[PDB]
């Protein structure tokens, strides 16, 4: 049981599995770029995205916190709060 | 015996003519040397009891309990600081000397040939204990507790005096041997029924039985640790000792007239183990544990088997040690957090780490740990009552299940799962606390090795 | 120090007094303070609550006491000792309750009935008795050393 | 002979020194686990040799000394016997537990409270040994409650986690129900045969043997997780992994039936008792096999498997065949020790998930453990003829050829089919599926410790069943003359079970999403028994302790009847006596009527 | 029943029903791709009337949706091993020692670890430095007499740390 | 499409099919607003008395103290012995006691009669 | 040493093992190394100890007692007579319980020696067991707790009066 | 003065002491009497611990 975690590696993994999902564009997908406001995809597929991150990293995130992710940088904020991802 | 009485007299002005910050070591060292000389008593053999200084004699109903008192004194003398260190010199010395005088009337009670001398030293055991609990109770209903205490114990134990005087001037003297060797069997008219009911009702008050038991738990939970331990262990096991003595008369009627107390005792045993399943206030659970064990003891004395008497005296000694220790653990937790409730002080596996070992050990001796003396006592009581009747074993085993259940509830609720993380005043455990844990759980394991010392005179 | 008046004597009448008092003292809504009512069983003037309360109260709210499911200020439900997680799980079961106990009792009764029908109707393969030669293993049963050697032998077939 | 007694006593006493080592420690030994592993290895290699003496010639002995509390007409001493069961039982458990010492070095490497863990686990081992060597029944009671309370501490090892101490609470409660049964048995043994010493109870023939043997029945169903009292076992699986492996593979779980095998010449008689034996065993067997399907955790499935195997042992005691039941104990012990150790290795390799879903593809992810798991699941149902063959197949043969109950044999048959089908399910979903498990994968088994442990336990699970079963001293009479379709019925049922579960799997490939139809729910909701009993038997007793005990009988009515009644009577007599208005004519009229009522009415002048 | 809002909105409620049904269909359906098929079928069922604004017909459909969820839910949902009810669920809560403690040690054992205790001393000085004035004034000036929410405002005013941070910054590692 | 899920004393009714969480009135949202105000003020004073560095003892929780004084010794005032209280008292106290009295008299009379026959199985029955 | 006429050891039987093996013989190498490594040095230390015993010697005795007469030869009250009588009876009661213990130890040894064949070669010991325990059950059993000696003698009168009326009704 | 001179000395003092309640005496006395009873032909543990020649039962 030794998983190593860091900031930019998990930023890479979150950004990677957002890039792999199809109906977004890989062109204008910044690190801090929104979900609803600029990409334009709706709420329901956003919660399917949240489902993808939960199914990847091995812990549920709650519905109280599921309202407010909205961009990949804030997602990396909340996951780094979960696993305490600093040195 | 008089060489065991007279240095307890001379130990009383010790605290008086020792100066401040020097009384403590003196009282500890000298009462422990008295405990050595106490354990020197054990000369008992075979045919007779050892009888001398005509008022005095020792059975093995009296030798182990007497050693229990003369060993539980210095343990308590050490145990009762940190709650009166900040009190004054006069009340400090008065507290200590009051405990010593309490010990003196206890030993006078346990080596009583003459039963009038026994009754005088019985209520002499009563009178300082009230002053202790009422002056240093450190709660707000302690006043009502002491009042209920004295009126129950007196008014139950009062007509016992009249019945003993009636015995004294209808038969002759009250040497226990001449109570023995001369006892004529008394028939079943109604006056014999009242005399038996008088003596048995007085000690039913003292144990308590189920119907007179709210006497005790208020007096336990509203007392200092010294009065609580002496109260529980020494007073209730003194009531049992006195019943074991006085039951030698009125044999051929107590079969006919001692049914309904068995039913009250067993149903009270189940109800008491059930009422201590669901209370708060951690201090109260050990009081109701004591009521459960003493109801089982009362069943053991109403049946008249040597198996029953050996199990009775073993159950007395073991539960005296166990309940006294677990009272001391409850006091340690309450001095860590000034609460007296239970669910506030969760956690305590992490912090105070080897305190958990002593909670484990005390609670398993309450559990009937499989070589423990508690198990030996309860087992022979269950054997003897099965020979009494083949149907009583349901109540005994259901007692065993619920006893294990509340013991484990006390273990895994007070001291398991999560520190409540808003506490920040609990220290590491002092050396005195671990010293008292050691002074409780060495003699119980040594008696677990060789227990044939402390079984009854029906050996 | 603590005030005696934060305790709870008396019952709930009248409607101004105890209702305003219990709302201000138990930190609840005025009408949602519901006493028991005066069944006479003691019970004071302490509120009635919906009694299930512990495998409810969703764990992601993140209050103070992380396992007791408390909030530091609460009417502190009367039977709370009977309800802490590890004691009684009143979660909604995925089927019903009547239908649960109907299926359970039906299966237990069915197996005990077929046990009885089996008890009256044994199995046996076509098998003779175990032939024991010495008067049915006599002088190696419980005893009779020389009392009655009773002749019973087996015959070749 | 000196040699046999001296070696068995030193195999006892070499399980004493590490407790003395931590008691003389006052350090931080970083090699105390290595110490305990090597003293266990030494104890096994010194214990296998006296068993070899037993099967070479015998010299089958009891030792006893150090009497204590020889009070009335009995006496009781440290007394323990080495005979068949107590001889061949021990090295199996030593070998199993040595493997668990290895696996708990690895699996429990990264916890800084490991010394306490091995102290408790060794103390548990010593207690179970003292149970299985003793012949004085009081020492059996010692071992009974000792392994019960070590079961408590090692289930509740992970403090925190309300599941864990909940499990500990149910386990110790059902062990007290075993306790009440056992003390009823001890009571009848005392008050009708003057002792509890097993030689003497064998020496007599008790006739009215309903009550003590029913007490032993209650002891078995309270200790060894059987029906009416079984469902503490998956809750017990919600603790640590080698804890669960040791606690529910050999030790602590055969002590329900090991006692009944210890009473074999008394259970030779009293056909009513063996009828209740076999009916309870068939009930456990089919009910836990039915509950064993439709379950998504590994350890709960494997514990349901061991519960149904103990049901087969209860049926094996119901039929008069105790020694094949002992054989079932031995092969079952090696078997599930190896299976749990392999599965928990996979769990620690794949991130604490432990569930059947999200655990999909594992074959060729190094196949040492997948080899291990399928060797376990083919030793289940007895592939012919391996270590798993001997026990189960001789059980169904000797049960099929006896004066049984005509529902019990059918139940054991159907549960053999069911244990085939859930073992096929654990194979298919764990190892031979398309890979579902989350990414960032850290599959690693470059461990000398774990390959040593799995290595040597499959060694013991391929040959050693035959090493045991070959030269057993034959203590029964074999049937061996079966018809057709009664020796072939074992392989027939297992093969049809495999085909049945395979076609279940192939229809599970398809896409249909059928709604559940309540038998799915009955096999999945644990039979509704743990839910209903664990939701009702608390709430009834405590509602009958809130109103009845606390709030109504003691406090309110006892305080009304003795303090309130007397106190209010005296207070009312005070308020009528001392409430005298201060006048004088009133007091002299009292004097006057006192004079007149003393003269003419209640006379005093006579 | 949630910190910021006094209650959950209906769009929120529909969304939580969506996540629950999707999670239980994960638990229902093995092999993961027929899962993907059934999940898009479920998403199609929510696409069937997604663009209607009859709020009373919406909550009618929501009630029937709760009925059709409870009809076919799964008995043991696949919950992750850190979730409530999960396989761990604060496994190492054993090893989570609070940080108000660790200072009731002995000065020899304190002198065994020099630098961490020196930096802990300057942490504690950081705590007591800006505890009173800024934090207490921002909590007794900017809130109303009735606070009416629980999200506390940051220290945007001038300087130091946002208020009441001690037992929230100083929580343990969740895997020691 | 369901049998509409009756509750029980134990099977608690979950928050989905209430259906009281549908006909939301004015005082419902007013009650939720005031209920959040209550929880807000209590957490505010809690977090004030929880983050103080001068704080030594416990946070001195008043509601647990209040409930302890409720369950422990405020049972007896108030209490009047009514029909319900007295009848349930005389049932739960005297009833099982007199039941066990009858069963013990039954077993003891059977045993005394059987040993007065002379044929008790006292083949050896030493430890009495 | 121990008295063999009261602890009867039955005639020994030991067969000689006769291989007919070529593995050969783990137990022979085992017992050779066992004798040379265990039996010799312990015997050397024990012989050293017994020379230390034979340096100077002690004795301890059996505390023999007289026979004070009787309890049927004491009067109404006469406490100084009954004290002798009842301590004599209580010493009889202690040694009588030890007699029952010795018979039970004999029965245990008979059961273990004959192994798996219980129901032969233990007939005499079970018969004398039922005789001694029929004596004990008839004589000392149902007197309860406060045995002095007098309740035993009231039982004695009651039992022989029962058998007197039994032989009168069947005379 | 609570452990090193009290507990351990009490442990030695109750470890060995005389035959507590006359035990090993009773062992040796029972051995001598059973050797006597099985040597001299008499029945071991004769009933009627008092001789019925020394009785005067009430009659009818
Ligand atoms: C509880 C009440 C116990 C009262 C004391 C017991 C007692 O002596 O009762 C018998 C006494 C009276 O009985 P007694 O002891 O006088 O016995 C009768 C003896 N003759 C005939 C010689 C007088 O009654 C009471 O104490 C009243 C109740
Ligand atoms: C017979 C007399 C029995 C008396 C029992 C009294 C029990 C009082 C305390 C009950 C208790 O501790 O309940 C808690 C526990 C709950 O366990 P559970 O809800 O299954 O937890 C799973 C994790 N969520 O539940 C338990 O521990 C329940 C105990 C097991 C049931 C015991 C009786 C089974 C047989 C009854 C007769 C048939
Ligand atoms: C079988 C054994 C049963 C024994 C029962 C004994 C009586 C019950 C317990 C006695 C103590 C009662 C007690 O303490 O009652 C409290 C009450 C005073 O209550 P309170 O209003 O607080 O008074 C303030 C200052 N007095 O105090 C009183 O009212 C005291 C009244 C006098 C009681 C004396 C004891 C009984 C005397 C009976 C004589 C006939």
């Amino acid at each position: 049981d030794a998983p190593p975690l860091t900031l930019e590696g998990i930023k890479d993994r979150v950004l990677y599995v957002l890039k792999l999902y199809d109906k977004i564009d890989p062109e204008k997908l910044s690190v801090n770029s929104h979900f609803m406001k600029d990409l334009g995809l709706d709420s329901l597929d956003q919660v399917e995205i949240i489902m993808a991150m939960e199914d990847e990293f091995g812990f549920e995130i709650p519905d109280i916190d599921a309202e407010k992710l909205m961009c990949p940088q804030e997602i990396v904020d909340y996951i780094a709060d979960k696993k305490d991802v600093y040195e | 015996m008089l060489k065991y009485i007279i240095p307890t007299m001379m130990l009383m002005p010790l605290t008086w003519l020792s100066k401040n910050s020097m009384i403590w070591i003196n009282t500890t060292l000298h009462s422990l040397l008295i405990s050595l000389t106490s354990l020197l008593l054990l000369n008992q053999f075979g045919d007779n009891s050892l009888n001398f200084s005509l008022t005095f004699f020792s059975d093995s109903l009296s030798t182990p309990l007497l050693i229990l008192t003369m060993w539980l004194l210095p343990l308590m003398l050490m145990a009762s600081q940190h709650h009166l260190s900040k009190e004054n010199l006069a009340r400090k010395k008065l507290f200590i000397s009051m405990l010593i005088l309490l010990q003196l009337f206890l030993i006078m009670t346990f080596t009583a040939t003459e039963l009038i001398f026994f009754y005088i030293m019985f209520e002499a055991t009563l009178v300082p204990t009230l002053i202790i609990i009422t002056r240093w109770g450190n709660q707000t209903e302690r006043l009502n507790a002491g009042l209920y205490f004295l009126f129950y114990t007196l008014a139950g134990s009062l007509p016992l005096l009249v019945a003993l005087i009636y015995i004294q001037n209808t038969m002759g003297s009250l040497n226990f041997l001449i109570l023995q060797y001369w006892v004529q069997p008394m028939p079943n008219s109604w006056s014999n029924t009242f005399m038996w009911l008088a003596c048995m009702m007085a000690f039913m008050v003292k144990m308590p039985l189920y119907g007179l038991h709210l006497w005790l738990p208020k007096a336990h939970v509203e007392a200092p640790i010294a009065g609580s331990m002496v109260l529980a262990a020494i007073l209730l096991k003194l009531g049992g000792y006195g019943m074991m003595r006085i039951t030698l008369l009125l044999n051929p009627i107590t079969d006919f007239m001692a049914y309904p107390f068995i039913m009250l005792s067993l149903w009270g045993m189940i109800m008491t183990s059930s009422i201590c399943l669901r209370q708060t206030d951690l201090k109260s659970l050990i009081a109701y544990s004591s009521v459960s064990h003493m109801a089982l003891v009362i069943v053991a004395i109403l049946i008249q088997t040597p198996w029953s008497y050996m199990g009775a005296t073993a159950l007395m000694i073991a539960h005296g040690l166990t309940s006294s220790m677990l009272f001391c653990l409850a006091n340690s937790n309450y001095e860590r957090v000034h609460s007296r409730t239970m669910i506030l002080a969760r956690g305590l596996q992490t912090l105070l780490p080897l305190m958990a070992a002593w909670w484990l050990l005390a609670s398993l001796t309450n559990l009937a740990l499989p070589p423990s003396i508690n198990l030996i006592g309860e087992l022979f009581v269950v054997m003897s009552t099965f020979s009494w009747s083949n149907i009583t074993i349901i109540l005994m085993g259901l007692n065993m299940v619920i006893t294990a259940l509340y013991s484990l509830y006390m273990l895994i609720t007070t001291q398991r799962g999560k520190h409540t993380h808003h506490i920040n005043n609990i220290l590491p455990s002092f050396t005195r606390e671990n010293a008292l844990m050691s002074l409780h759980m060495l003699p119980l394991l040594l008696l677990s090795l060789n227990p044939k010392i402390i079984l009854g005179p029906l050996y | 120090s603590h005030i005696t008046k934060d305790m709870l004597p008396g019952p709930y009448p009248k409607t101004p007094e105890e209702r305003a008092a219990a709302a201000k003292k138990y930190n609840m809504r005025v009408e949602d303070y519901e006493p028991y009512p005066d069944d006479g069983m003691g019970y004071g003037d302490y509120p009635k609550l919906p009694d299930r309360s512990q495998q409810e109260r969703d764990p992601w709210y993140d209050w103070d006491h992380p396992d007791l499911r408390l909030n530091w200020g609460e009417p502190m439900h009367w039977d709370l000792d009977m309800y802490i997680r590890n004691r009684v799980d009143t979660s909604p079961t995925p089927v019903n309750w009547n239908l649960m106990c109907k299926h359970l009792f039906g299966f237990v009764a069915f197996m005990l009935f077929m046990f009885w029908v089996g008890e009256t109707y044994p199995t046996y393969q076509p098998v003779g008795p175990k032939q024991y030669p010495y008067n049915n293993l006599y002088l190696e049963r419980g005893g009779d050393p020389n009392k009655e050697p009773e002749p019973v032998v087996h015959y070749e077939i | 002979m000196n040699l046999f007694s001296s070696l068995t006593l030193v195999t006892l006493i070499l399980l004493t020194m590490p407790i003395a080592a931590i008691n003389f420690n006052t350090h931080k030994f970083t090699n105390y686990p290595l110490y305990v592993k090597t003293t266990i290895s030494c104890a096994f290699i010194t214990s296998m040799i006296p068993t070899m003496m037993f099967i070479h010639t015998g010299q089958e002995m009891i030792i006893s000394n150090w009497h204590w509390l020889t009070i009335q007409t009995l006496k009781l001493s440290l007394s323990f016997k080495m005979d068949f069961f107590s001889m061949m039982f021990v090295p199996v458990a030593l070998f199993v537990t040595w493997s668990i010492m290895e696996f708990s070095m690895w699996y429990m490497h990264s916890d800084p409270n490991i010394n306490q863990f091995f102290k408790y686990l060794l103390l548990f081992l010593i207690t179970m040994l003292i149970l299985v060597t003793a012949n004085n029944l009081f020492q059996l009671f010692i071992g009974w409650e000792g392994v019960g309370i070590m079961s408590f501490l090692l289930i509740g090892w992970w403090y925190g986690r309300t599941d864990a101490n909940t499990a500990a609470l149910q386990a110790i409660l059902y062990n007290r129900i075993g306790d009440i049964g056992f003390i009823l048995a001890m009571a009848w043994f005392l008050i009708n045969l003057n002792t509890w010493d097993l030689q003497q109870i064998f020496m007599l023939n008790p006739n009215d043997s309903n009550l003590p043997l029913m007490g032993l029945i209650l002891a078995a169903t309270g200790k060894s997780a059987q029906f009416g009292l079984h469902p503490w076992l998956p809750s017990a699986m919600e603790g640590p992994t080698p804890v669960s492996a040791l606690l529910h593979s050999s030790t602590m779980v055969v002590a329900g039936i090991f006692l009944l095998i210890r009473f074999y010449p008394l259970t030779e008689n009293n056909k009513f008792g063996q009828s209740i034996m076999l009916c309870l065993g068939a009930m456990t067997t089919l009910f836990t096999a039915m509950c064993a399907l439709t379950q998504n955790d590994i350890k709960k499935i494997i514990a349901f498997s061991t519960s149904s195997q103990l049901g087969l042992m209860m049926v094996t005691i119901g039929i008069n065949q105790p020694h094949l039941a002992f054989l079932h104990i031995c092969t079952h012990a090696f078997f599930k020790a190896m299976l749990f150790m392999c599965s928990g290795s996979i769990i620690h390799s794949l991130n604490d998930e432990q569930d059947i879903r999200k655990m999909g593809g594992l074959f060729k992810a190094m196949p040492f453990t997948t080899t291990a798991l399928i060797i376990g699941s083919l030793a289940l149902t007895g592939m012919p003829f391996l270590t798993g063959f001997y026990s189960k197949d001789l059980i169904i043969e000797s049960a099929n050829t006896s004066y049984t109950n005509a529902w019990a044999l059918l139940m054991t048959l159907v549960a053999t089919s069911f244990t085939a089908i859930y073992s096929t399910r654990i194979i298919f979903f764990a190892l031979l599926g398309q890979p579902r498990f989350p990414t960032l994968i850290n599959i690693n088994e470059n461990n000398p410790f774990l390959i040593n442990s799995i290595k040597r336990l499959l060694i013991g699970s391929l040959f050693a069943g035959f090493i045991i079963s070959n030269n057993i001293p034959p203590m029964t009479i074999p049937q061996m003359t079966m018809p057709h379709y009664l020796k072939m019925t074992a392989l027939t049922v297992t093969i049809l079970g495999f085909i049945l579960a395979l076609e279940i799997s192939n229809t599970t490939h398809y896409l249909k999403f059928n709604y559940p139809s309540n038998t799915f729910k009955f096999s999945n909701l644990l039979g509704y028994y743990p839910t209903i009993m664990h939701r009702l038997t608390p709430y009834m007793n405590l509602t009958m302790s809130q109103k009845s005990a606390s709030s109504l009988l003691d406090l309110i009515w006892l305080e009304t009847i003795l303090p309130k009644t007397i106190s209010l009577a005296q207070m009312k007599m005070s308020t009528t006596i001392t409430s005298q208005k201060g006048l004088i004519k009133l007091y002299f009229l009292s004097f006057l009527i006192t004079i007149l009522i003393s003269t003419t009415l209640l006379n005093f002048h006579e | 029943f949630l910190p910021s809002a006094a209650y959950l909105t209906h769009q929120q409620k529909v969304l939580q029903l969506y996540k629950r049904a999707l999670r239980h269909l994960e638990s229902r359906c093995v092999h993961r791709d027929k899962y993907r098929y059934f999940a898009c079928l479920l998403r199609a069922r929510f696409d069937e009337h997604k663009n209607e604004k009859d709020m009373v017909k919406a909550t009618q459909l929501l009630r029937e949706a709760e009925k059709e969820f409870w009809h076919g839910q799964h008995p043991q949902p696949y919950i992750f091993p850190e979730s409530p009810g999960g396989t761990s669920y604060e496994r190492y809560e054993c090893y989570k020692v609070p940080e108000w403690c660790l200072d009731d040690w002995h000065p020899s054992e304190k002198a065994m670890y020099p630098d961490y205790f020196a930096k802990r001393e300057q942490w504690k000085k950081l705590r007591r430095e800006s505890w009173e004035r800024e934090v207490k004034q921002l909590q007794e000036e900017t809130p109303v007499g009735g606070p009416r929410t629980e999200a506390l405002p940051p220290a945007r005013k001038q300087g130091d740390l946002p208020p009441l941070w001690w037992h929230i910054v100083t929580r343990p590692r969740e895997r020691p | 499409s369901f049998p509409k899920y009756e509750p029980s004393r134990l099977a608690s009714l979950p928050t989905t099919l209430d259906p009281a969480e549908y006909d939301i009135s004015s005082e419902t949202r007013k009650a939720q607003a005031e209920r959040l105000a209550i929880r807000s003020r209590l957490k505010r004073e809690y977090q004030l008395q929880y983050n103080d560095p001068s704080r030594r003892g416990v946070v001195e929780d008043p509601a647990l103290i209040r409930w302890t004084c409720a369950r422990s010794a405020n049972v007896y005032p108030n209490f009047r012995p009514n029909t319900k209280t007295s009848l349930l008292g005389a049932l739960f106290g005297i009833g099982p006691l007199i039941f066990w009295y009858y069963v013990f008299k039954t077993d003891r009379d059977r045993k005394e009669k059987l040993i007065q026959e002379g044929k008790l199985d006292r083949t050896f029955n030493i430890s009495y | 040493s121990w008295d063999k006429d009261v602890y009867p050891e039955p005639p020994r039987r030991t067969p000689a093992p006769s291989p007919q093996t070529s593995l050969p013989n783990p137990i022979t190498y085992l017992t050779k190394a066992f004798d040379l490594l265990v039996d010799r040095p312990v015997t050397l230390v024990r012989e050293f100890i017994e020379r230390q015993h034979a340096k100077n010697k002690y004795y301890y005795y059996h505390r023999e007692f007289r026979r004070v007469p009787d309890i049927t030869e004491c009067h109404e009250k006469d406490v100084l007579c009954m004290f002798e009588a009842e301590m004599q009876w209580k010493r009889d009661y202690k040694v009588d319980q030890e007699i029952v213990n010795i018979i039970q130890e004999r029965l245990k040894a008979c059961q273990q020696r004959e192994g798996e064949s219980h129901r032969q070669n233990c007939a005499k010991e079970l018969q004398q067991f039922t005789q001694v325990v029929k004596a004990y059950q008839d004589r000392y059993h149902d007197l309860g707790a406060h045995y002095s000696a007098r309740k035993c003698l009231a039982k004695q009168k009651q039992r022989m009066l029962a058998e007197r009326k039994a032989t009168k009704e069947a005379a | 003065f609570g452990f090193s001179i009290v507990l351990v000395l009490g442990s030695t003092f109750v470890a060995y002491l005389p035959d507590y309640r006359m035990q090993e005496w009773a062992r040796r006395e029972a051995e001598r009497l059973v050797k006597y009873r099985e040597a001299h032909g008499l029945p071991l543990m004769e009933s009627n611990c008092f001789d019925p020649s020394k009785i005067q039962l009430p009659e009818d």
